[PDB]
RNA sequence: AGCUAAAUAUUGGCGAGAGACCGAUAGCGAACAAGUAGAGUGAUCGAAAGAUGAAAAGAACUUUGAAAAGAGAGUUAAAUAGUACGUGAAAUUGCUGAAAGGGAAGCAUUGGAAAUCAGUCUUAC
RNA sequence: UUUCAAUGGCCCGUCUUGAAACACGGACCAAGGAGUCUAGCAUCUAUGCGAGUGUUUGGGUGAAAAACCCAUCCGCGAAAUGAAAGUGAAUGCAGGUGGGAACGCCCUGGCGUGCACCAUCGACCGACCCGGAAGUUUGUCAAUGGAAGGGUUUGAGU
RNA sequence: AGAAGCUCAGACGAGUAGGCAGGCGUGGAGGUUUGUGACGAAGCCUUGGGCGUGAGCCUGGGUCGAACAGCCUCUAGUG
RNA sequence: AAAACUUUCAGCAACGGAUCUCUUGGCUCUCGCAUCGAUGAAGAACGCAGCGAAAUGCGAUACGUAAUGUGAAUUG
C-alpha cells in the first residue's frame, strides 16, 4: 500500500514535487532531504521524521502506522529552542532507533536552518 | 473541420464503473489527498463522515 | 472490517460508528483512471 | 456498499456488478521481499557499485 | 451561479446589452448609492441618478467633492455635477464626467413618481 | 491525438517519407479495385483467390428467419440450465428427469459434440443429430421434438 | 575501419512491460529481485511472462489446468499451478476438481467454481511466499496461436489458411482460384 | 493500389455522401423533448393511463 | 374514389442559450458608412479598412515664418500617447561613433591586437 | 565582440548516373502557407470483461448536451461444410512420435515430466467417389430412406 | 536505492530514399503550484552574462502598459 | 596613403505596420416558435430633421402621429 502511493504520488503529479527539466525537488511539509524519492517520500513512508523552521524556533516532526486513518493526530510536534549541539543531541537521541539514516540527514538540516536563524 | 468529427468517445460501463470505485478508494487514502492539493493535515478523519 | 467516526455538526465525534465500505478496499489505478476520465472529458464538447 | 457491492456479493443499485479484484493480494512489496520467507533462501547477495 | 436560462452569461451579450442600452435602460444602469442619513431614512439601498439630486463623489480625483446634479449624460454614462469642472489651456472651463456608481446621494430631489418609486421599492416616505 | 503521430516528425524532411523519385501521386496504380485481372492480378491470384466469376444458383427474395436454425452441442446442454436445477438432478437418482427446452435457450438444432453425463435428461428441440440422439439415449435420456 | 556484420545490435527483448499498471509493476519490482536473488529459472521466465503482452500471454482455462494436471502419471498432486495470464472458466466441465492457481486474473466464473469446488485461487506474489523458488509448480502457457490472427498469416498458393474476406457465402473469394471448374486452384 | 493485408476496400462513398450527413448532436435534447412531451400527455390526459 | 393528429425533416425566417471555434492576411465577402466604394453594355464581378487617453484635458500664450510649421511653454501618469495618435518588429533609409577595403563579399579554423565582461577570490576553520 | 594574418571554403533548393553549372526556381523582409477528417480494413500495443461481450436505438433519472441507472432485442463470438438439398464434429487420459519451457529425483550429466510451439502418423465432421444394413409407407416385387464399411481426394473444420 | 534509481566492464560510432526512438517549440482544455504581475504581465530592441551536441532555454540593461507562466494529463487549423 | 565612397557592427532617428493584448464581429451546436402578398408583399425610386452626405428611421401626419408604459431628458 505505501508502494502504491508512491507508484502514484511519486513519477507523476505531487503537489510537493516540483519537477524542473531534469530534476525533482520535494518541498514537502515533512520531508528532510528536499529531493523526490521514496527513501525520503514523506507521505509514501508511513514511519519517518523531519525539521523544519518557525519563528526561530525549530520542530522536528514524527508520524507512525497506527495513526494513518486521523490527519489530525497523524503527525506529532516537538520545539526546539535551544543552540545547536542540543538540538543535535536531541534529532540524535529522537532518532537514533526511529528511521535509519535519517539521523544524519536531519542533523544536516538542522545545521542549515540554525545558519537561517542567526542570520 | 466538419461536424461529424467524433467528439463524444465511449467507455465500457464496466472501465467506468472500474475508474468510479478506483477514485472512491483513492479518496479513503489520506497521502493522495495531501498530495492532490487538498489542505487536510487539521481534518479529523478519512474519509470525513458527518451526521444527517 | 475496520470501522469509522462519525462527526456530528459541532465537530465532536459520535457514538456512532460505521464500517468501512468495501469499495475502499478496491484497486488504486491511476492510469486507467486517467484512461476513462480523458474519454469521459471528452463528452460534453460541442462541435466546432 | 448498496451503491459498489462488495468483491463476492453483488451491489444491490448495480446489478451483475461486483468490485474488481486486484492481480497482487498484498501491495507491500519492500516488507514482502524483506520477509523471512524471501531473505531464508535468497543467495549471499553481492556488493552495491563495485571497486574498479 | 445563475441557473435560470433565460439569462445570459456570454460577455460578449452582457458587453452589447450594456453598451446598446435604450435611454429608458441606460437610467437604471446609472444608479447611485444613497448616505447613510438616507439609507435609515428610506429604507432604500440605490436609486437611480435624477438631475437636480444632491450628491458627493466617493472616488476619483474628485473625491469628497460635493454638488447638485446639473445633467445624467446618459450616452456616455456620466454625471456632471456643479462646480466639478476642468481649467482648459485657452481659459475655458470643461465639465469633468463622474460615473454614478462613483458618487453618493444626499439628498433627493423627491416628487411624487419618486415617492411613490421609493415606497414600490420596498420603503417608506 | 495529432502531436504523437507523424507529419510531426517529419516536418522538415522533404517529401514527407514518400521518397523522392516517385513522390506521393493522387493515383498512380489506379482507383480503388481497379485492376484484379491485368495489372493487380498478383495482388489478386496470391491473396484473394476465387474473386473473379461466379459459383452456384441463385436465390430469389431469400428470407433468413425460415433458415433460422442456431446449434448447441451435447457439452453445453447442461449449462443451458439454471444452477438450482444442475444441484438438484445433475448425478442424483430421482423419478423424475430434468427438461431442457433449447428453443427457448435460442437453439433450432442439438448437435452432438462432447460429452454427456449418465443422468437421465429430457431435450425438447426441433431438430437434433443422428448421434447427438445416441449419446443422449446412451446417457438413459430421452429427445422430443418440438414445433 | 572494422570489418564487423553489424555495429550496435539490440536483439528483440522486452526489459519492462509496456502496461502502465502500477500493481503488475509491483509484481515485476518483486520478480527482478527474485530473479536476480535466486538461481530460479522459475523466477527468471514469471519475470520474462511478467513482461509479455496481451497477445503472448493467452488465457488458460480451468479445465485444460484439470487436464494437464491429470495426464495418467502426471505427478501433478497437490502442486500449484502457475499461469501468467487470465484463468478462465470453463462451462463444459460440470464438475471442477480441487485445484491450486496461481495467476493474474481469474474470471469472476472461474474463481467461484474453483473455491467452491475444491481448492485455493492464489495471486503470484502469494506464490512468491509458498514457492519462492517455484519449486513443485506447474508453469502453464495458454495456446498462443489459438488467436484469430494466425488463421490468416501465412495466406498463399496452397496454404489453407483464411483469406480476408468481408463475408461468407458462395460469392466471396469462391470461384477462380479456389476450383477446377473456373480455371485452376491455388 | 491494393497492396496491403487485409479484406478488398467496400467503401460505398462515390457519391455526394458529405451532403447527406447525418450527426446526432440533437440526442440529448431529442430526449428531454420526449420526456416533456410525455409528462405534457401525462398530466394532460387526466387519471387515464399513459398507454 | 376520399380524409386524417403524434412520433420524422428543417444550410431559410423569428426568438433564445451556448462553445476545448476564429481573433482583424483569422472568423461570413463584410467586427468599420459591406454586397459598400470601384469595375463591366450586360449577365455579373467585388475590395480595402478595428485600437489617442481615465477624461479632449486636442497644446492657451510668447516668438520665428507668406503660410505650412518650428522653437519655447502648456495638458497629462505619460506627448518614448499629438489624431500622420496603444504597443511599433524586419526589409529599407539618414545621422553619429568605430572598423575594413589593390577586380566581390560572406564562412570555418587558430592565435594577435583593440574594446567589453563574468566568474573566482577575499575566507572559513 | 570586432578586425587582421595563415590555411581551408564554388549557390542554395531541385529532378538526375552525374549540378558551381552556360539545367530549373530564388531582388529583399514580415505575416500566411501543404499527410487532415471520416467510413472501413490489417498488423501491433494498452485497458476492461471473458464463452461470452457490447449501457448511450431507446427508456429511467438527473435543472441537465454531462454523470448515473435500466427491460427487451440485436451485433460479433461460441460449428463446420456444400452450388444446393442437406448433413453436421471423443475407438484412446480428446491419441502416437520427434524436439522442447518450468519442475522433481539422482551423481556435471543422467532420469523422469512436458506447458507453448513447430515436423509428422492417425481418429472425428462436411463435401467428392464407391457401398446400399435397417427402418418409413406408397408403389412391399417396390417407393423412400440412409447404417456398417471402404477411397489415402478435398474444406477458410473438430 | 526520483530501482523509472545507483554501479562496473567491454565492443562500437559514415550515410541519400526510407523506417523507428527520445526530445525542443506553439495555440486551446482538466488538474496543480499559499505560482509571477501596474513597486510593470505580454510583446519588442540589445557590440551584457549563463545553460544545452542541438531543437532551445534563462537572465542583466532599454522600451513598454495588462495580463501570463512552471509541472502532470487532454487536445490541435502546432514549427 | 587621409577624406569621400562601399560594406559591416552598435546607438539614435526615419520608413513600414509585424508582434502582443483586446473584440457590441464571425463560425458551429442546441433549444423554442410558425407569421408574407390584390385589405397591394418582397424589391426598387424620389423625398422627409433648426443646422445631414451616408448609415439608421420614416412617407407630404415623412429621423415620425395616436394609444400604453416608464418618469425628466436630448446633447455636437
Amino acid at each position: 500500500q505505501d508502494e502504491v502511493i508512491w507508484q502514484v504520488v511519486g513519477h507523476e503529479f505531487c503537489s510537493y514535487r516540483i519537477k524542473g527539466e531534469a530534476q525533482n525537488f520535494c518541498r514537502n511539509e515533512y520531508n528532510v532531504t528536499g529531493l523526490c524519492n521514496r527513501q525520503s517520500c514523506p507521505l509514501a513512508n508511513s514511519r519517518y521524521a523531519t525539521v523544519r523552521e518557525d519563528n526561530g524556533k525549530l520542530y522536528l516532526y514524527m508520524k507512525t502506522i497506527e495513526r494513518a486513518h486521523f490527519p489530525s493526530k497523524l503527525w506529532q510536534r516537538i520545539k526546539l529552542s535551544k543552540n545547536y549541539a542540543k538540538a543535535l543531541e536531541q534529532i540524535d537521541q529522537q532518532l537514533l532507533y526511529w528511521p535509519g539514516r535519517q539521523i544524519h540527514r536531519c542533523k544536516q538540516r538542522l545545521t542549515r536552518l540554525t545558519q537561517y536563524l542567526l542570520k | 473541420t466538419k461536424t461529424w468529427r467524433k467528439w463524444h468517445v465511449k467507455v465500457n460501463q464496466n472501465e467506468k464503473r472500474y475508474a468510479i470505485a478506483s477514485a472512491v478508494a483513492a479518496s479513503g487514502v489520506p497521502s493522495l489527498l495531501l498530495a492532490r492539493g487538498h489542505r487536510i493535515e487539521e481534518i479529523p478523519e478519512v474519509p470525513l463522515v458527518v451526521d444527517d | 472490517r475496520p470501522t469509522v467516526s462519525i462527526y456530528n455538526k459541532d465537530g465532536s465525534v459520535s457514538s456512532e460508528t460505521l464500517a468501512l465500505p468495501f469499495v475502499f478496499k478496491a484497486p488504486i489505478r491511476p492510469d486507467l483512471v486517467r484512461s476513462v476520465h480523458t474519454a469521459v472529458a471528452k463528452n460534453k464538447r460541442q462541435p466546432y | 456498499d448498496s451503491v459498489f457491492g462488495s468483491t463476492t456479493e453483488v451491489a444491490q443499485l448495480k446489478k451483475n456488478y461486483f468490485l474488481p479484484e486486484n492481480i497482487i493480494s498484498n501491495a507491500d512489496v519492500t516488507r514482502l521481499i524483506n520477509s523471512d520467507e524471501i531473505q531464508s533462501i535468497v543467495k549471499a547477495a553481492g556488493p552495491s557499485r563495485v571497486k574498479r | 451561479m445563475k441557473f435560470s436560462r433565460d439569462v445570459t452569461s456570454s460577455r460578449r451579450k452582457q458587453r452589447k446589452a450594456h453598451f446598446g442600452a435604450p435611454s429608458s435602460v441606460r437610467r437604471v444602469l446609472m444608479s447611485a448609492p444613497l448616505s447613510k442619513e438616507l439609507r435609515e431614512q428610506y429604507k432604500i439601498r440605490s436609486l437611480p441618478v435624477r438631475r437636480d439630486d444632491q450628491i458627493t463623489v466617493i472616488r476619483g480625483s474628485n473625491k469628497g467633492r460635493e454638488g447638485k446634479i446639473t445633467s445624467v449624460y446618459r450616452k456616455k454614462f456620466l454625471l456632471l455635477i456643479e462646480r466639478v469642472t476642468r481649467e482648459k489651456a485657452n481659459g475655458a472651463s470643461a465639465p469633468v464626467g463622474i460615473d454614478a456608481s462613483k458618487v453618493v446621494i444626499t439628498k433627493l430631489h423627491l416628487d411624487k413618481d419618486r415617492k411613490d418609486l421609493i415606497v414600490r421599492k420596498g420603503g417608506k416616505v | 491525438p495529432t502531436h504523437v503521430s507523424k507529419t510531426r516528425k517529419l516536418r522538415g524532411h522533404v517529401s514527407a517519407g514518400h521518397g523522392r523519385i516517385g513522390k506521393h501521386r493522387k493515383h498512380p496504380g489506379g482507383r480503388g479495385k481497379a485492376g484484379g485481372l491485368q495489372h493487380l492480378r498478383s495482388h489478386f491470384d496470391k491473396y484473394h483467390p476465387g474473386y473473379f466469376g461466379k459459383v452456384g444458383m441463385r436465390r430469389f427474395h431469400l428470407m433468413k428467419n425460415p433458415l433460422w436454425r442456431p446449434t448447441v452441442n451435447l457439452d453445453r446442454l447442461w449449462t443451458l440450465l439454471p444452477n438450482e436445477a444442475r444441484d438438484k438432478y445433475l448425478g442424483k437418482n430421482t423419478e423424475v428427469a430434468p427438461v431442457i427446452n433449447v428453443l427457448q435457450s435460442g437453439y433450432g438444432k442439438v448437435l452432438g459434440k462432447g460429452r454427456l453425463p449418465e443422468t437421465p435428461v429430457i431435450v425438447q428441440t426441433r431438430y437434433v443429430s443422428r448421434r447427438a440422439e445416441e449419446k443422449i439415449k446412451q446417457a438413459g435420456g430421452v429427445v422430443e421434438l418440438i414445433a | 575501419g572494422i570489418d564487423i556484420e553489424r555495429h550496435h545490435v539490440k536483439k528483440s527483448q522486452r526489459s519492462k512491460p509496456a502496461s502502465e499498471n502500477v500493481y503488475l509493476k509491483l509484481l515485476v519490482k518483486l520478480y527482478r529481485f527474485l530473479a536476480r536473488r535466486t538461481d530460479s529459472r522459475f523466477n527468471k521466465a514469471i519475470l520474462k511472462r511478467l513482461f509479455q503482452s496481451k497477445t503472448n500471454r493467452p488465457p488458460i482455462s480451468i479445465s485444460k489446468i484439470a487436464a494437464l494436471t491429470s495426464r495418467k502419471s502426471a505427478s501433478s498432486q497437490n502442486k500449484t499451478t502457475v499461469v501468467v495470464g487470465t484463468v478462465t472458466d470453463d462451462e463444459r466441465m460440470l464438475t471442477v476438481p480441487k485445484l491450486s492457481i496461481a495467476a493474474l486474473r481469474f474470471t469472476k466464473s472461474a474463481r467461484a467454481r474453483i473455491l467452491k469446488a475444491g481448492g485455493e485461487v492464489l495471486t503470484l506474489d502469494q506464490l512468491a511466499l509458498r514457492a519462492p523458488t517455484g519449486s513443485n509448480t506447474v508453469l502453464v502457457r495458454g495456446k498462443k496461436h489459438a488467436r484469430e490472427a494466425y488463421r490468416h498469416f501465412g495466406f498463399g498458393p496452397h496454404k489453407h489458411k483464411a483469406p480476408y474476406v468481408r463475408s461468407e457465402g458462395r460469392k466471396f473469394e469462391r470461384a477462380r482460384g479456389r476450383r477446377k471448374s473456373r480455371a485452376f486452384k491455388v | 493500389a491494393i497492396h496491403v493485408k487485409g479484406q478488398l476496400p467496400n467503401a460505398h462513398f462515390h457519391k455526394d455522401w458529405q451532403r447527406y450527413v447525418k450527426t446526432w448532436f440533437n440526442q440529448p435534447g431529442r430526449k428531454l423533448r420526449r420526456r416533456q412531451a410525455r409528462q405534457t400527455k401525462a398530466a394532460k390526459i387526466a387519471p387515464r393511463p399513459v398507454e
